[PDB]
């Protein structure tokens, strides 16, 4: 499974 | 042996000729199992290994929704970085993120990853600690505060220690026939005469998995890196890998040279000498 | 700072409506939810920047949500049915980290077959009992707002031309005048209690005020009685020492 | 899929702690849990997050079990303003779903503590004009109950706590009225 | 803008035999940026049914891709890989070798 909340730079 | 799951993300701006191209792939060890392409027709995460097609539709609806949010997120990231570095909207730029898992042979968690790059150089990475960041620039330093204020690490650590690890093991159980296998290299060697006075000795290694391998050329049991050639390990295309090392040698002195092979599938390192 | 307009909305069955939401800036994610009386919010849609990534399998087709500039969002309901009546909540979240979802103040949509059922409140105010002053040396005023539909009202007490909060309790929600009737009119009560001395002081002015949110200035009205538009209705008293 | 369970109703004494429970029966442990409060015709107001370790802030505190299958929101000295519906929700974010599933939630009704119970009904004559009359039932303790009358003509409002902050005096109250010359305040709250 | 030159390799999937069904691979690695042209040549002529791997990258952020196709070689025909990049001022062609 991917991480669901990839943080914005 | 030990195992890994890694998702790799690539978004590239093509200003004036469309929106950024975004590609997301997923690997377990050296076997890829998922794709997503923003330009592709389906606009869904697609299976690229036969063992993951087992997963129900809820798996694909979810993984497709997540990967779309990543495409959306990275699109903003290129825009944010352009602003951070005071660069022009004219030029093309590339954004790269990686995160994933390691487990030992006991399938217990080993380490977690979350790393980021702007046009090929390290931007920001989460430390081995899973609680803190390493900012290269002042640009990454501003990203650092933004993430500390939000508390990104909190569940990102929980994902890499937990969900990421939990699902890598499920993948290793489901695809054990392809993932847990160890294909030992099919070594031979070839002799081409460049002329009279010289000759090439090529040391082959074919149809091996995983990709990690070592080829070294010795001249009379002593390592020689002088006038060798090491090609990048290359995929055969059928889930196996190939690599070869060559050395140019004086004619006649052929059986003075030995090729040392190291692989996990090889019980101990095979050495090769010209018939 | 999640903003929504309008705060209320009455529309005729078959008419189209649109709500706006202006989310917290810096928030990548925007959600729509809807809420009916005494139930928890129900998810409708999810936006990541401009992209609508999750619809509610149940509520859609006649519904349309857009967020063109990945900022403000509209939700459009074409050909409204009575079953669309609910509070429509906007919400926004940062999009990462604790990603906490902040709700708006809501659009209260009510859809009617006929706007003839809309009434503003009749307001009365009641003077404290003689017995109650003798017994406790305290004076309770009672406000009643009766015969209003819908139940979009805000009540307040104004003492001597200033809004007060100490000494007042309003009913937690309005009650139906005929609880069984389809689209029943509503009633609401409020108590303002003060010292017996302050009541009997005839210098003092007491006003009960119930803001009512009715038809817009641009609604079609063709009945005999006055058009039940947005209005404030009041009832007054002066102190009595006798 | 990611649902919680809480008891419908709960009463707490003003000034003492309110302990509102929630079971994260089906919520993944690596997903945030959130708490919201809401009153009539208002947008839900956020309180507190939860992941692994317990949390606390000016509004409340949340204490997480070891298993993270159960949590407890704690309001330390419950004011009358803390009366509201409380929603415990859990993320389904680990699957590709960014929804949250709200249940009915627990309606906390914090009861004001009555020092000097003085139950009494009164009658109040109409102001401005008209001989209309309504009955007040005030000064009873937080134990007292009210009911909707047999008669369709008669309306009885719900109980309601008052606070005159300048005297630290708090009192309950409940109003009744009807349409008839034949109607007494004696018989408005006497069938209770 | 840290730019890098592609490292090209051309080869078959299985041992090459004249008149046997095999796949012709062209592996590009180590390059940056991602933007790259890759075609497979049959007698200095572009082949049509040419798929390519999904764009991934290595520890050092350098991209790698595999361009492959189903083919059958006889004793006569010449195979190669046409590759242009930002790094390459001119097109490069690496010729297929039955022993490289």
């Amino acid at each position: 499974r991917m991480f669901p909340n990839a943080p914005y730079l | 042996g030990s195992h890994s799951m890694r998702y790799f993300f690539t978004s590239v701006s093509r200003p004036g000729r469309g929106e950024p191209r975004f590609i997301a792939v997923g690997y377990v060890d050296d076997t890829q199992f998922v794709r997503f392409d923003s330009d592709a027709a389906s606009q869904r995460m697609e299976p690229r290994a036969p063992w993951i097609e087992q997963e129900g539709p809820e798996y694909w609806d979810g993984e497709t929704r997540k990967v779309k949010a990543h495409s959306q997120t990275h699109r903003v990231d290129l825009g944010t970085l352009r602003g951070y570095y005071n660069q022009s909207e004219a030029g093309s730029h590339t954004v790269q993120r990686m995160y994933g898992c390691d487990v030992g042979s006991d399938w217990r968690f080993l380490r977690g990853y979350h790393q980021y790059a702007y046009d090929g150089k390290d931007y920001i990475a989460l430390k081995e600690d899973l609680r803190s960041w390493t900012a290269a620039d002042m640009a990454a330093q501003t990203t650092k505060h933004k993430w500390e204020a939000a508390h990104v690490a909190e569940q990102l650590r929980a994902y890499l220690e937990g969900t990421c690890v939990e699902w890598l093991r499920r993948y290793l159980e489901n695809g054990k026939e392809t993932l847990q296998r160890t294909d030992a290299p099919k070594t031979h060697m070839t002799h081409h005469a460049v002329s009279d006075h010289e000759a090439t000795l090529r040391c082959w290694a074919l149809s091996f998995y995983p990709a990690e391998i070592t080829l070294t050329w010795q001249r009379d049991g002593e390592d020689q890196t002088q006038d060798t050639e090491l090609v990048e390990t290359r995929p055969a295309g059928d889930g196996t890998f190939q690599k070869w090392a060559a050395v140019v040698v004086p004619s006649g002195q052929e059986q003075r040279y030995t090729c040392h092979v190291q692989h996990e599938g090889l019980p101990k390192p095979l050495t090769l000498r010209w018939e | 700072g999640v903003s929504q307009d309008p705060r209320h909305k009455i529309t005729k069955r078959g008419q189209n409506v649109t709500f706006r939401c202006d989310p917290i800036s810096e928030h990548n994610r925007l959600y729509w939810y809807r809420q009916t009386l005494g139930q928890g919010p129900e998810f409708l849609t999810y936006f990541q920047n401009e992209a609508q990534l999750e619809k509610s399998r149940l509520l859609s087709d006649r519904f349309s949500a857009e967020r063109p500039k990945g900022s403000f969002s509209t939700l459009e309901i074409q050909r409204t049915e009575q079953g669309d009546s609910a509070m429509y909540l906007c919400a926004s979240s940062l999009g990462f980290g604790r990603d906490v979802m902040r709700f708006g103040p809501g659009t209260r949509l009510l859809v009617l077959e006929d706007l003839k059922n809309v009434f503003p409140p009749e307001v009365a105010v009641f003077e404290p009992s003689e017995a109650e002053i003798s017994h406790t040396q305290k004076a309770t005023l009672v406000c009643l707002a009766t015969g209003f539909y819908p139940d979009h009202v805000e009540l307040s007490w104004w003492v001597n031309g200033k809004e007060v909060h100490s000494g007042v309790c309003t009913d937690p929600q309005p009650l139906k005048e005929q609880p069984a009737l389809n689209d029943s009119r509503y009633a609401l009560s409020s108590r303002l209690r003060v010292s017996a001395t302050f009541w009997q002081d005839p210098r003092n002015h007491f006003r009960c005020q119930v803001q009512f949110y009715g038809l817009s200035e641009n609604d079609e009205w063709t009945q005999d009685r006055a058009k039940p538009v947005t209005q404030i209705v009041s009832a007054e008293t002066w102190g009595r020492a006798d | 899929d990611a649902k919680t369970t809480q008891p419908p109703s709960m009463d707490c004494a003003e000034g003492r702690a309110a302990n509102l429970p929630c079971n994260h029966s089906t919520v993944d442990p690596n997903e945030y849990v959130y708490w919201y409060r809401q009153i009539h015709s208002q947008g839900p107001q956020y309180i507190i997050h939860g992941l692994k370790n317990n949390e606390t802030n000016e509004m409340a505190s949340l204490i997480i079990t070891e298993d993270r299958k159960s949590s407890t929101l704690i309001l330390p000295h419950a004011t009358l303003r803390d009366t509201a519906v409380y929603y415990c929700i859990g993320g389904g974010t680990t699957s590709g779903t960014y929804k949250y599933i709200f249940g009915t939630g627990t309606r906390l009704k914090v009861l004001a503590n009555i020092q000097n119970p003085d139950p009494a009904v009164y009658q109040l004559r109409d102001s401005k004009s008209s001989d209309k009359s309504v009955c007040l039932f005030t000064d009873f303790d937080s134990q007292t109950n009210v009911s909707q009358s047999k008669d369709s003509d008669v309306y009885i409002t719900d109980k309601c706590v008052l606070d005159m902050r300048s005297m630290d005096f708090k009192s309950n109250s409940a109003v009744a009225w009807s349409n008839k010359s034949d109607f007494a305040c004696a018989n408005a709250f006497n069938n209770s | 803008m840290i730019q890098r030159t592609p490292k090209i390799q051309v080869y078959s999937r299985h041992p090459a035999e004249n008149g046997k069904s095999n796949f012709l691979n062209c592996y590009v690695s180590g390059f940056h940026p991602s933007d790259i042209e890759v075609d497979l040549l049959k007698n200095g002529e572009r082949i049509e049914k040419v798929e390519h791997s999904d764009l991934s990258f290595s520890k050092d952020w350098s991209f790698y891709l595999l361009y492959y196709t189903e083919f059958t070689p006889t004793e006569k025909d010449e195979y190669a890989c046409r590759v242009n990049h930002v790094t390459l001022s001119q097109p490069k062609i690496v010729k297929w070798d039955r022993d490289m």
